RNA sequence: AAUCGUACCGCAAACCAACACAGGUUAGUUAUUGUAAAGGCUGUAUAAAACCAGGAUAAAGGAACUCGGCAAAAUAGGUUAUGUUUUCG
RNA sequence: AUAACAACUUCUUAACUGUCUCUAUUCUGGAUUAGGCGAACUUUAAAUGCUUGUGCAGAUGCAGGCUAGCUAACAAGGGACGAAGAGAC
RNA sequence: GAUGUUGGAUCACCGCUUCCUGUAGCUGCAAACGGUUAUAAGGGUUAGACUGUUCGUCUGAUAAUGCGGUACGUGAUCUGAGUUCAAAGCGUCGUAAGACAGUUUGGUUUCUAUCUUUGUUAGCAUAAGUAUUACGGCGUUGUGUACAGUACGAAAGGAUUGUUGCACAAUUAACCAAUAGUUUAAAGAGCAACGUUAAUAAACCGGAAAACUUUUAACUGCACUGUGCAGUUGCAGGCAAAGCAAUGUUCAGCUAAAAAAA
């Protein structure tokens, strides 16, 4: 929580007028910027905006080489720019994105007030992405769709994991426990020692003990984008994604990729301009042989003969 | 998936019948499978080439644990067996009564691929 | 609605082993048929409501297979006869929801919650239930929609003997 | 799932086999330069789970003993399936006993092609 | 032919253990092939933590556990040609 | 020395197994949640942080350097030279 | 008027006098393998036979199997094999009762947490949302192989270098389409690893808070001791020919609706 409020005092009559004039001057702002939607060149240090999606589940498919690929399906319902931040008023440039849809009578008036004032639907989630220059700002209302990504790139995913409840040390931290037999008495699954004696004389912070487990923010890096379906706003990603079904997931261009890789992919920047409806379904192509080890010695073999 | 100190049946004609794993090579983990080379001790042998109490190298050829392929399928045997090898990496026999699988299509197992009777590929 | 659990069938445990659990529920189901209204604890009422609906379904079936299953549930011959004859004709057109549950506060001694379970169409009913077959206005969007999706929608109660059976009997005699 | 199943059915047409039938399955070995082989064996387990359907094939050899394979049904590596015979059994316990005691399951001693 | 016992509890909430005590307490009788006649008795309201106790099932390996095969598991039963040891049983 | 015998101590073989590599799931009861009923060890006085230094020579309470929302619940057991019995050696 | 013994199980914090993975000189350093000095404590430091052991000897692998402090860390967390009570045997000593500081077999391990320390969660206290910066936590690992039989060298032998490429192991983070195990008021359920995906970084995670924005300054509840990313054509109930927490749906419960005419 917060600390108790500090006392306040009225200002002397010889200083009150001066303070108010200066405070008002600092709080006076100029006109809001008007972003323009136009393609821009990509520079060595230039970050794009992400997107807010919903986790659907897992499936599998076979690729051109006949290999089974596990996939996770992400759906983008409706993602729009709902606000902007700029240096004059906030000190830095950022873009605010919202997704989802809720009914007016199920949210607080404070939340609904912001969206109604700009003629936007009340959205369930809101998240901010920081940009590098004012020219990277997007006009309010712009849609972020599945066409924002290029099939075959790498992405990062973030979300809250599945709740597990109150769990012990063996399941929560992987402690070994104690023997099942040979005289053990009522301590099969207990953590054992938690300290020493008079020195140091206390228990250290963050000592591993039982507690609640499963609802925390986690990020997976370097996942591969396998298939894209712009018309239905679907993304197929190889690997596991944190969270249960319906979890809110943030998708971003992976930081593991170098500038050269981004140039080769020719990623849209600032975003895709056009109608995503008239786009086909694409599957990435891998120029690799998963069965090369049967023709050439590339595998791991520790023994040297002779 | 065979842990250390497991018993194996010999499927070559070198004379050995029963061996026990006593060590691993490299860093294979806590268990070994088909295609790995291990160190074994001979427990029961009837022949002049080998005798009980010796230590030899061997290669795992069959196992009861599932062996997974990239296409999603797997197969299983009903026994665990191995073939004894020399220090130069060659078999100590000339006839192997076992079913060779895809693991031995690799170039380093040419000799085994010649003396084996039945092959799955 | 009734909560679903992780055990086989998703039923309540009623704080009993499975053997005693089944003996208890069968007895209460027999009494519900006899008296049509019972007051008990919330957990036993929720389990009885879902179990009672599935017992009425067997009666509506009116088959040899259904009777064999019910004969192992009902404890009295009189209650079993009523289920297949009286209740079967009562709920011909009602599709589910043959039992209702209304909460009635807390008890005195152990302060446990209680509820009342009752059948949904009879004399002495707590409330008046909606008709088994919903009437459809002649000039409503609902009528047009049902025609496009389900041409075999039932709008009024049907007679015990349909016209095809009546026609066959007339031709025979 | 249903969209992928529809496409698969347009590409392949397999018979409706059951447990206890003897099958001949044509497969491609990606390890061995994508060569074609024909396997004959007994069907011991069949799972009907839509696009994840699979079955198990069992066979016995002259000296090496029993051999079991688990095969996805919609895997593209499989090219054809045919029914060639039937083996009678009483129940699951009888079938399991037959598998453990290798006997009268040596339809073909080796693989063709 | 007078005199004393006859109610009630009696493997138990009524007797010996400070208790409505998981302990202790003699004899006589009864149904029952794979079962079992008579008679007798009966639990505040729920559930999808950790942990503890008493059970069940378990891939591949099978004493690698440990002071120690502790505990658990295990075709456990019957008949044998032949051989060994005996104080000859 | 010795046949037989042994809930005696020692070593080995066969088989078997969650003893173990390495654990997972689950049933019954307690814990845990709610109503009713209703104990015990203990208690100089308390509004009872860390660290180094000091000192009847190992500090919640003394000196320096640090530490600022409040009261509890469920859980673990480092310290209070923790409780029990006027040390048996 | 009592500070529980040796060794181990389980889980730890710190020093550097560095065993391995690093950096820079010298060499009786051609290469390879070494020797020695200075500097460096992020990660790692193996599975077994004998022995109650610490220690010690040995076996197969390993990049390597470092030392010390912490009541010779750790029994209100476990173990009781040794040592250290009452029984008994043997040897030696004593006339004897008995003794060993010798050996052998057997021999009870209590505690419901008030204060402080630590892991989680709720209520209360200044409306809610987005939140630069700051502060705190975590620690960026290791082996083999290819680039090469090339540099070096009479021959033999045999490299350096890399924000290198590839395969594998440990650790950490999640995940449940498929594979293995598990429940009979059953199953294409749920939870799980023996299964799958990812990481070698100015990355990742936690709480306070400036500023900004919105408001008539906000504030229970779906049986709610799993989750509500479900609040009234809302729903994991019922019912159907249906993939069975999905699709369809007239019933049940919470929460019933409309001016006439032009
Ligand atoms: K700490
Ligand atoms: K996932
Ligand atoms: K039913
Ligand atoms: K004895
Ligand atoms: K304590
Ligand atoms: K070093
Ligand atoms: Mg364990
Ligand atoms: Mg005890
Ligand atoms: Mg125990
Ligand atoms: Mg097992
Ligand atoms: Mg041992
Ligand atoms: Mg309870
Ligand atoms: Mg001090
Ligand atoms: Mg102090
Ligand atoms: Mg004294
Ligand atoms: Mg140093
Ligand atoms: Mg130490
Ligand atoms: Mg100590
Ligand atoms: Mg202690
Ligand atoms: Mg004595
Ligand atoms: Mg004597
Ligand atoms: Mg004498
Ligand atoms: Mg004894
Ligand atoms: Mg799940
Ligand atoms: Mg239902």
């Amino acid at each position: 929580g917060y600390r108790p409020a500090k006392p306040v005092y009225p200002l002397p009559d010889s200083i009150a007028s001066l303070v108010e004039d200066k405070i008002a001057e600092l709080k006076k702002f100029g006109p809001t910027p008007e972003p323009a939607l136009e393609p821009l060149p990509l520079t060595p240090d230039s970050v794009r905006v992400g997107c807010i999606t919903v986790k659907a589940g897992m499936t599998h498919e076979w690729d051109e080489h006949g290999v089974m690929i596990p996939l996770t399906v992400l759906w983008i319902d409706e993602c729009q720019v709902v606000g902007l931040k700029y240096f004059e008023k906030n000190g830095y440039y950022a873009v605010q994105l919202g997704a989802g849809c809720v009914k007016q009578h199920t949210v607080l008036p404070q939340i609904a007030g912001y969206y109604l004032k700009h003629d936007l639907p009340i959205k369930r989630e809101m998240k901010e992405y920081q940009v590098s220059s004012p020219e990277a700002l997007l006009p309010v209302g712009t849609h972020i769709t599945a066409a924002h990504f290029v099939v075959g790139q790498q992405v990062d995913v973030t979300g809250y994991t599945t709740d597990k409840g109150f769990q012990g040390v063996m399941k929560r931290w992987g402690f070994k426990g104690m023997p099942a037999s040979h005289g053990v008495s009522l301590s099969h699954r207990k953590p054992g020692a938690t300290g020493g004696r008079q020195d140091p004389g206390k228990i250290w912070k963050e000592k591993k003990l039982p507690g609640h487990m499963g609802d925390e923010k986690r990020t997976q890096l370097g996942l591969e984008l396998y298939k894209v379906d712009p018309k239905r706003n679907l993304l197929y990603v190889k690997g596991a994604v944190p969270g249960p079904r319906g979890a809110s997931i943030l998708v971003r261009d992976s930081n593991r990729m170098d500038y050269e890789e981004r140039v080769a992919l020719n990623l849209p920047y600032p975003t895709f301009i056009g109608s995503p409806d008239e786009l086909p379904v694409l599957v990435r192509k891998s120029d690799k042989d998963p069965y090369l080890m049967y023709k050439k010695e590339i595998d791991y073999f520790p023994i040297k003969w002779k | 998936m065979l842990p250390n100190y497991s018993f194996l049946k010999v499927v070559d004609n070198s004379g050995a019948k029963l061996v026990k794993i006593i060590g691993f090579y490299g860093h294979p983990g806590k268990a070994v499978g088909v295609g790995e080379v291990v160190k074994v001790a001979i427990k029961e042998a009837k022949g002049e080439k080998v005798s009980a109490g010796e230590m030899k190298k061997a290669v795992i050829v069959e196992q009861k644990f599932p062996v997974f392929r990239p296409n999603g399928s797997h197969f299983r045997h009903l026994r665990n067996s191995c073939v004894l090898l020399s220090e130069k990496g060659q078999p100590l026999g000339n006839k192997v009564r076992a079913l060779l699988t895809y693991e031995f299509i690799k170039p380093r197992w040419s000799k085994l691929r010649t003396i084996t009777t039945k092959k799955l590929f | 609605t009734v909560k679903r659990f992780l055990r086989p069938g998703g039923w309540n445990r009623l704080n009993r082993p499975v053997k005693e659990r089944l003996a208890l529920i069968k007895n209460m189901a027999t009494q519900l048929v006899e008296k049509e209204r019972i007051r008990t604890t919330l957990s036993k009422a929720k389990n009885l409501q879902r179990y009672g609906d599935k017992l009425i379904t067997l009666g509506k079936a009116g088959t040899r297979e259904s009777w064999l299953k019910a004969n192992d549930i009902v404890r009295t011959d009189r209650e079993l006869h009523k289920l297949f004859t009286t209740l079967a004709l009562r709920y011909k057109d009602r599709q589910g929801g043959y039992v209702r549950l209304i909460r009635a506060g807390f008890r005195r001694g152990d302060a446990a919650p209680v509820a009342i379970v009752e059948l949904v169409d009879r004399e002495g009913e707590l409330r008046q239930a909606r008709p088994a077959v919903t009437p459809v206005p002649k000039f409503s969007v609902m009528r047009w929609v049902k025609q496009q999706l389900d041409p075999k929608f039932i709008s009024e109660p049907a007679p015990l003997l349909p016209p095809l059976v009546r026609d066959y009997l007339k031709e025979q005699n | 799932e249903t969209e992928k199943e529809v496409e698969f059915q347009k590409q392949r047409n397999y018979p409706d086999f059951k447990v206890g039938d003897v099958l001949d399955v044509t497969m491609v070995a990606a390890e061995n330069e994508r060569k074609t082989y024909v396997h004959r064996g007994l069907c011991i387990q069949k799972r009907d789970r839509g696009y994840g359907s699979s079955f198990k094939l069992y066979c016995v050899f002259s000296d090496s003993g029993g051999f079991i394979q688990h095969l996805p049904l919609c895997m593209p590596d499989i090219l054809d399936i045919k029914i060639v015979g039937q083996v009678d059994y009483k129940d699951e316990e009888d079938l399991k006993e037959l598998v453990e005691s290798e006997s009268r399951e040596c339809k073909f001693l080796d693989k063709v092609l």
